[PDB]
Protein backbone atom coordinates (compact mmCIF):
# COMPACT_ATOMS: atom_id res chain seq x y z
CA UNK A 1 0.00 0.00 0.00
CA UNK A 2 1.80 3.07 -1.38
CA UNK A 3 1.18 6.33 -0.01
CA UNK A 4 3.12 7.60 -3.12
CA UNK A 5 1.87 5.91 -5.78
CA UNK A 6 3.20 2.65 -7.50
CA UNK A 7 6.47 -0.98 -14.12
CA UNK A 8 2.40 -0.28 -14.13
CA UNK A 9 1.76 -3.32 -16.29
CA UNK A 10 -1.35 -4.55 -15.32
CA UNK A 11 -2.33 -5.20 -11.70
CA UNK A 12 -2.78 -9.41 -10.53
CA UNK A 13 -5.84 -10.39 -9.29
CA UNK A 14 -5.92 -11.28 -5.79
CA UNK A 15 -7.68 -14.57 -5.42
CA UNK A 16 -9.17 -15.63 -2.08
CA UNK A 17 -11.34 -19.42 -2.38
CA UNK A 18 -14.41 -19.07 -2.02
CA UNK A 19 -15.74 -19.86 1.02
CA UNK A 20 -13.22 -20.04 3.84
CA UNK A 21 -12.02 -17.05 6.09
CA UNK A 22 -9.02 -15.01 4.25
CA UNK A 23 -7.23 -12.08 6.48
CA UNK A 24 -5.85 -9.35 4.25
CA UNK A 25 -3.10 -7.85 5.01
CA UNK A 26 -2.28 -3.93 4.22
CA UNK A 27 1.09 -2.73 4.87
CA UNK A 28 1.06 0.98 4.84
CA UNK A 29 4.32 2.29 3.33
CA UNK A 30 4.78 5.71 4.53
CA UNK A 31 5.23 8.38 1.16
CA UNK A 32 8.46 8.58 0.60
CA UNK A 33 9.11 5.29 -0.18
CA UNK A 34 9.36 3.52 4.11
CA UNK A 35 7.02 1.18 6.25
CA UNK A 36 5.20 3.46 8.79
CA UNK A 37 3.16 2.62 11.92
CA UNK A 38 -0.43 2.42 11.44
CA UNK A 39 -1.15 5.96 13.43
CA UNK A 40 -3.00 8.82 12.95
CA UNK A 41 -5.72 6.71 11.05
CA UNK A 42 -8.51 6.29 13.54
CA UNK A 43 -11.07 4.60 11.56
CA UNK A 44 -10.58 2.07 8.20
CA UNK A 45 -12.87 0.73 6.25
CA UNK A 46 -12.77 -1.64 3.45
CA UNK A 47 -15.39 -0.99 0.71
CA UNK A 48 -15.57 -3.71 -1.74
CA UNK A 49 -17.44 -2.68 -4.84
CA UNK A 50 -21.09 -2.62 -4.61
CA UNK A 51 -20.56 -5.91 -1.86
CA UNK A 52 -20.54 -4.69 1.38
CA UNK B 1 30.91 4.69 108.53
CA UNK B 2 28.45 6.71 105.82
CA UNK B 3 27.86 4.28 102.74
CA UNK B 4 25.68 7.08 101.23
CA UNK B 5 25.43 7.09 97.62
CA UNK B 6 24.50 9.38 94.72
CA UNK B 7 22.45 9.45 91.32
CA UNK B 8 23.19 10.48 88.00
CA UNK B 9 21.22 11.21 85.10
CA UNK B 10 20.14 8.33 82.04
CA UNK B 11 22.98 8.84 79.35
CA UNK B 12 22.77 6.81 76.53
CA UNK B 13 24.79 7.04 73.00
CA UNK B 14 23.07 6.24 69.98
CA UNK B 15 24.34 6.29 66.00
CA UNK B 16 21.78 6.97 63.44
CA UNK B 17 21.55 6.92 59.73
CA UNK B 18 18.60 6.42 57.22
CA UNK B 19 19.17 5.80 53.41
CA UNK B 20 17.14 5.63 50.08
CA UNK B 21 18.07 4.56 46.19
CA UNK B 22 17.63 5.28 42.86
CA UNK B 23 16.70 3.54 39.77
CA UNK B 24 16.08 5.24 36.17
CA UNK B 25 13.74 3.65 33.93
CA UNK B 26 13.63 4.49 30.16
CA UNK B 27 11.73 3.26 26.96
CA UNK B 28 12.07 3.99 24.13
CA UNK B 29 12.20 2.16 20.39
CA UNK B 30 13.05 2.80 16.88
CA UNK B 31 10.92 5.32 14.81
CA UNK B 32 8.57 3.89 12.49
CA UNK B 33 7.23 6.91 11.38
CA UNK B 34 5.03 9.11 14.37
CA UNK B 35 2.13 10.46 14.73
CA UNK B 36 1.55 13.19 12.15
CA UNK B 37 -1.30 15.80 11.71
CA UNK B 38 -3.78 15.02 7.79
CA UNK B 39 -2.54 11.65 7.16
CA UNK B 40 -3.06 11.25 3.46
CA UNK B 41 -2.16 10.14 0.39
CA UNK B 42 0.08 12.16 -1.37
CA UNK B 43 1.30 13.37 -4.87
CA UNK B 44 4.76 14.77 -4.96
CA UNK B 45 6.37 16.96 -7.97
CA UNK B 46 9.22 18.46 -8.60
Amino acid sequence: APMNGKSNNCNEIVKIPFDSSCLLGVKLYNCENKRVNVNSVEAAFITIDTAF
Amino acid sequence: TRVHSYRGVLIITDELTVEAGSRVSLSGYVSDGGTSDVFTICRLLD
